[PDB]
RNA sequence: AGCACAGUCUUAACGAUGGAUGUCUUGGUUCCUACAGCGAUGAAGGCCGCAGCAAAAUGCGAUACGCAAUGAAAAUUGCAGUGACUGAAUCAUCAGAAUGCUGAAUGUAAACUACACCAAUUCCCUGGGAAUAGUGGUACUCCUACAGAAAA
RNA sequence: UUUGUGUUGAAGCGAAAUACGUGAGUUUUCGUGGAACAUCUCCCUAGUGCAGAUCUUGGUGGAAGUAGCAACUAUUCAAAUGAGAACUUUGAAGACUGAAGUGGAGAAGGGUUUCUUGUCAACUGUGAUUGAACAAGAGUUAGCCGCUCCUAAGGGAUAGC
RNA sequence: AUUUCACUCAUAUUAAAUAAAAUAACUCCAAGUGGGCCAUUUUUGGUAAGCAGAACUGGCGAUGAGGGAUGCUCCUAACG
RNA sequence: ACGGACCAAGGAGUCUAGCAAAUGUGCAAGUGUAUAUGAUUCUUUAAACAUUUUAUACGCAUAAUUAAUGUAAUAUGUCCAUUGUAGAUUUGUGGUGCCCCACUUUGCAUACAAUACCGGUAAGCAA
RNA sequence: UGAUGUUAGGAGGGCAAAUCCGCCGAAUUUAAGCAUAUAAUUAAGCGGAAGAAAAGAAAAUAACUAUGAUUCCUUUAGUAACGGCGAGUGAACAAGGACCAGCUCAAACGGUUAAUCCUUCGUUUGGUGCAAACCUUUCGACGGAAUUGUCGUUGAAUUAUUCCAUGAAUGCCUUUAAUUUGAGCAAAGUGAGCAGGAAUGCUUCCCCAUAGAGGGUGAAAGGCCCAUAGUUCUUUUUAAUUUAUUCAUUGGAAUUUUUCAUGUCGAGUCGUGUUCUUUGAGAUUGGAGCACUAAUACGUGUGAUACAUUUCACAUAAAGCUAAAUAUAUGUAGGAGACCGAUAGCAAACAAGUACCGUGAGGGAAAGAUGAAAUAGUACUCAGGAAUGAGCAAUUAAAUAGUACCUGAAAUCGUUAAGAUGGAACGGAUUAAGAGAGAAAACAAGUAAAGAGGGGAA
């Protein structure tokens, strides 16, 4: 809203605030990207390192839908269950609960955080880490891989 | 309009409906209210005002005089009566304009073509 | 908008330095007086606007759905509190009860006279008095612009099915109706202002609770919406001073200097 | 009957010149909705004409500010005139009739109202009786038929 | 959105005030004017505040009753008309052009300036009763004068490319 | 080295004096500047210059008041 | 040194895209109902209201690193939540006036360091 | 086989462009200079259509548990990639929606009989109009085109079950609900009083509303007028619903059974080399010129890095047609806005693309307002040649509203009065002397006697 811009606080003043000496002219630097590597040189070299020259393999023709691949670590894997339902495993020791994680979005599971001792778990998957798979197994849960 | 959509209710264009109106419609625009006594007789409420006509005035400097219309001008929207006069500069003797929505009318002239609309205002 | 490019058609150009003119562009030719007369430029005239205005300014703006029924649940609720309505400019000092329900036979008047006659004998004669007096011709040059009139906000009648109540509410000055299932704020709070006077129906006062999800209903309930909390328990913070608790715990009174 | 020096500058009151200010608006501007070409059966544009008294604009075309027909329906006017006791005075609609010289312009030409060839042409009564130098046709390219002639 | 002024005179404008405020400004009186005008209760919005840019458009000054109204030899006496005659008309004088003429007749260009009658708001850089100004009506007669026909330097087209 | 337990090293006059010492410390987003000049003392080139070039501090610029008759930079002294 | 004879009206940091910082608001491991569709929405309304009768549209975030095939965050002895110095708040005694000291208890945010683990590289082995 | 023909019947040509199709083709500018690059497959130039045009029924994707003609919206994504790898540039598949539709030639098969088509001339059935005209109709004759190829089938027979078209009369043609043109009808005061030239104002007394949108009327109107809400007729075109029947003939069409036959499938075209353009397309994305020039379905093409030998998937080039969802700075009609308000808004609120200027292509203004009414626009007298002035005379509520007419600022000038005045004038601080205005603090509550009003209560 224009009631409230700065311009209007220099609305009696000479210069609206940019300079006796130095003025408000038109391109008093180049115009966009214009002089790095010659007079911008130090603005691009502390802000942008790593900007000019080139690295790496071509990859002609992607295809991003071949390599899509979501994760979920090992903590949010209780978390899929309601409360109630989370209660009742715990409570009985002779049945384990069957989660299906593509079923949720997810297809690699991977394996930060820790499960609670003594409380087999059965997930099912397509992919998994080494160490996921580990921590699966020592509380006497089992891995299933699905496609 | 009020509740339909195709007619216009701005000042513009229906104030210029108004001053440029073609002659056949300007005789609608020009009607007077009916007096109680043939409010009976006749089921209508108002008529386009016509020449021999009688009337009575109700607004303006000459309200309560009555007379017999003697001249209708659709292009100045007035009408004039038979004893209601002026003097010019001059001394010459004219009429005063009237509009005709400040007059209630007392008796009719009717004929052929004034019959079959007091018929169908039924 | 404008007109895309007013003020620029002329070939028109600067006569240079010398001659002992300033530096504006200046319309070619002879015989007529607008030869040789400054161009275009905002300082002209005839010239340009210095910003032509565009159509492609932002006109509207989008608003998050979770505050504007925040904002409708927060207008419902000042609707029921006594001296908020009558700090609005209602003139209900014969009013019983403020929230103000009426049985179902409101949802079948027919006629204006019946719905006035319903409105006076409520004891809201010389609110329904204010609204009549208030036509006036508008200031300004809002009238060459069909916004001639300027009239005040009346009673909202809310209803759940319509019978007549309409037609018959309608043509009083300043009344307006509305329905349970589709309430607006732009009604609710006039102009930004807060305790609209609402007169509900026992029907439209009943579906308010399904509505909001105390009682579950398909097709009518606000789906999966929670009806908001506050960040204090009771807001009366001098009964808490004045309680023993805490006037125990206070500091003898000290002195100034 | 008498008394203020003149010029220059300052301030009040009443005026002159000029067209700001306020109020007004049959005009602009933008958005939304619907529909959509015309022409050799002569278009768009250009020129020339038409009223009782008639320059422009608007409307018309040798029937020329308007004819006929259909819907309303007494006036229309500066003067002069014209109209009913409803095909008439006026308004609207608009299907019939009429629509100058040009222009792609197309018989040959064009700062020409210049010059060709072919058919004389147009009415009224029901075979007669009249009038008029007046009317129509004639570019180039191409298709389907046809006609004869020629080569092979 | 709220709640207000006006034919018992709105907005605007001129001169002011024992008036308020440090200030930008509010507020009020008298006069003119003749139809609309606010909101400071709180909010929204913008083409929102001028001493200048050899700024843009319009209006007005000092200079100033000033510079100036000098080519082309030259005017005078009487009378008419008229409200009014140095520059309209008549008569008498003194002079000029001097056939390579402000004498006659055509072309290009102009388009009614031509004629008769009337007449002076503005114009005719002094006057003006004059006028190519203004108004109302008129006026251009061909077998033999020309165009129209012929071909020139040349232009435009046809067939083909 | 590091870690854990014991004992002990002036304070109220504060392990020397003085202190409108916390008006401190640290992050973020940005403006304007990047032609300077003058005075005392030190100092380079030049015969010298109201010439050119450096050092420490105070100023003029950005700043008016009293004095120096007058004066951008001197003396007193900085502004409801 | 340049512009300015006088007066009135006009006259110059704005709009759109894209990013960030600051601040206000809503919800929170989630958040934003896209294009559409629905409705006893239809002067206003081109607004407002709704969401398909153990629930896979899309964006940003929830996981990094490498040119890359790819790989992917203490670890099952304990649902526990790595270590130390200073430090807000709390717990129990005593001193001078709820405050400040002394001892004791707990240990936010944050600052400075240590350690373990994930991706790349080097080194030592290496089916 | 060319040509000829004022032979009969017909077509093309020019204007207009906002959206659409085809060609041709810059520089300014950015890179802080500049040549590739950018501007841009843009502006200018030349051709061709429609209410839309263009595109379009796979020689397409993918790599999956697979999708399935074209177009457009949301995303993919400022991503893969191009680039003095600088400045800069820049797509496709999947996913969610709008809409939704498929077909014809060529080639194969039909020879006890081209089945096909067109011009001209007749004639024959039912409807609609006042008329003008217009629908519907199957019969024939002469003439011509065509075997240098029109028409039918869509591989050809046989089995059963079912569907379609085609003629006869008494045969019925009823109601309702929507969708659009044009007409008619359409409540309630012209009541006191004040002031006014004139109420639509103020104060009181009534009322109507399915109508309190807007405009007009001597000042602001729900009840004065047109219209407005509503309702009744009328004209289109379209859904149901209501009714068949008994008899006749010839042709077609889908599957289901048994058999045979294994066909055809677009050439100086594709492709390759080379040159120039264009693209995100990189040992070359599309197009084009020149040279060379294929195979026959077990073939040919695509699967984003140049080769040789192979596996796998997908599709079937070199002929043609097609509605919807999409666009619209043009023309015409309708509605509307937190838009401008006569130096503003279109150049133009008015005899505006007009007056006027230029040899020409072209350039291009200024200019709105008396009053309610002029059906009130200035009668009469005196002075003066006139213009004009004055009045005891005159219209209006008003002429200091007199047509150059609402209001009527500043610059600049006139008249009267009061002051100042030795080579500028104004000004800051502080007082004095004059002149003009002023009582809201700049004195007096109350008591008493009248006189004139205005309220409250029992
Ligand atoms: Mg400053
Ligand atoms: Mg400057
Ligand atoms: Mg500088
Ligand atoms: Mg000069
Ligand atoms: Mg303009
Ligand atoms: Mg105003
Ligand atoms: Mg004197
Ligand atoms: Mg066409
Ligand atoms: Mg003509
Ligand atoms: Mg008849
Ligand atoms: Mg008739
Ligand atoms: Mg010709
Ligand atoms: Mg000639
Ligand atoms: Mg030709
Ligand atoms: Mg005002
Ligand atoms: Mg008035
Ligand atoms: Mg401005
Ligand atoms: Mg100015
Ligand atoms: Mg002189
Ligand atoms: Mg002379
Ligand atoms: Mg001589
Ligand atoms: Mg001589
Ligand atoms: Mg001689
Ligand atoms: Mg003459
Ligand atoms: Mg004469
Ligand atoms: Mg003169
Ligand atoms: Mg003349
Ligand atoms: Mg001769
Ligand atoms: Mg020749
Ligand atoms: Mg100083
Ligand atoms: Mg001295
Ligand atoms: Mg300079
Ligand atoms: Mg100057
Ligand atoms: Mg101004
Ligand atoms: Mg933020
Ligand atoms: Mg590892
Ligand atoms: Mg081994
Ligand atoms: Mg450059
Ligand atoms: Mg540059
Ligand atoms: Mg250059
Ligand atoms: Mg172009
Ligand atoms: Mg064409
Ligand atoms: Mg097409
Ligand atoms: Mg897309
Ligand atoms: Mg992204
Ligand atoms: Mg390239
Ligand atoms: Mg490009
Ligand atoms: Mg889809
Ligand atoms: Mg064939
Ligand atoms: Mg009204
Ligand atoms: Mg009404
Ligand atoms: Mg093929
Ligand atoms: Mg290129
Ligand atoms: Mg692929
Ligand atoms: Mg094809
Ligand atoms: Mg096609
Ligand atoms: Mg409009
Ligand atoms: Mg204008
Ligand atoms: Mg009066
Ligand atoms: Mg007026
Ligand atoms: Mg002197």
């Amino acid at each position: 809203a224009t009631r409230f811009k700065k311009n209007r606080k220099k609305r009696g003043h000479v210069s609206a605030g940019h300079g006796r000496v130095g003025k408000h002219r038109k391109h008093p630097g180049g115009r966009g990207k214009a002089g790095g590597l010659h007079h911008m040189r130090i603005n691009f070299d502390k802000y942008h390192p790593g900007y000019f020259g080139k690295v790496g393999m071509r990859h002609l023709n992607l295809l991003k839908n071949r390599t899509y691949c979501p994760t979920i670590n090992v903590d949010k894997l209780w978390g899929l269950l309601p409360e109630e339902k989370k209660k009742e495993f715990s409570e009985n020791k002779d049945i384990a609960p069957v989660i299906d994680v593509t079923r949720k979005g997810y297809f690699k599971v991977l394996g930060n955080g820790k499960l609670k001792h003594n409380q087999p778990i059965v997930v099912k998957a397509r992919y998994f880490s080494s160490v996921a798979e580990k921590k699966i197994k020592a509380v006497g849960g089992q891995c299933i891989l699905v496609a | 309009m009020k509740f339909n959509k195709q007619k216009s209710s701005s000042r513009r264009k229906m104030r210029k409906a108004h001053f440029t109106a073609p002659a056949g419609l300007r005789r609608k625009i020009m009607s007077s209210k009916l007096s109680k006594e043939l409010r009976l007789k006749y089921k209508t409420r108002s008529l386009p005002v016509r020449k021999d006509d009688e009337v009575l005035i109700c607004r303006g400097h000459n309200h309560g005089r009555e007379g017999k219309v003697v001249k209708i001008n659709r292009k100045r929207y007035k009408i004039y009566v038979e004893r209601v006069t002026r003097e010019k500069v001059n001394g010459e003797s004219t009429f005063i304009g009237i509009h005709p929505s400040n007059v209630v009318l007392t008796k009719l002239k009717v004929d052929k073509n004034r019959k079959k609309i007091l018929d169908r205002k039924a | 908008a404008v007109k895309l490019g007013a003020g620029y058609e002329t070939s028109a150009e600067s006569w240079g330095t010398g001659r002992a003119v300033a530096r504006i562009p200046r319309v070619p030719g002879g015989g007529t007086h607008r030869a040789g007369q400054g161009a275009f430029g905002n300082m002209c005239r005839g010239g340009g606007m210095f910003n032509p205005t565009k159509i492609w300014r932002r006109w509207g703006r989008k608003v998050n759905l979770k505050e504007k029924r925040y904002a409708v649940c927060s207008s419902i609720a000042a609707s029921g509190v006594t001296s908020l309505v009558l700090a609005r400019g209602h003139r209900i000092s014969h009013l019983k009860e403020v929230p103000l329900v009426v049985s179902n036979d409101i949802e079948s008047l027919s006629k204006t006279k019946e719905a006035v006659n319903f409105l006076v004998s409520l004891g809201l004669k010389d609110e329904v008095n204010r609204l009549v007096k208030s036509k006036k011709i508008r200031a300004g040059k809002g009238k060459m612009r069909n916004r001639k009139y300027k009239i005040r906000n009346g009673p909202l009648i809310i209803y759940e099915n319509d019978n007549g109540v309409k037609k018959a509410f309608r043509n009083i000055p300043g009344v307006d109706l509305c329905k349970v299932t589709k309430l607006n704020l732009l009604k609710l709070a006039p102009g930004g202002s807060i305790g609209r006077l609402c007169i509900w129906s026992e029907s439209a006062f009943k579906k308010l609770d399904v509505i909001y999800g105390k009682i579950h209903e398909k097709k009518v309930t606000k789906k999966n919406y929670i009806l908001p909390k506050s960040i204090v328990h009771n807001p009366d913070i001098y009964r808490i001073i004045h309680s023993d608790k805490v006037q125990a715990s206070l500091l003898a009174k000290k002195k100034p200097c």
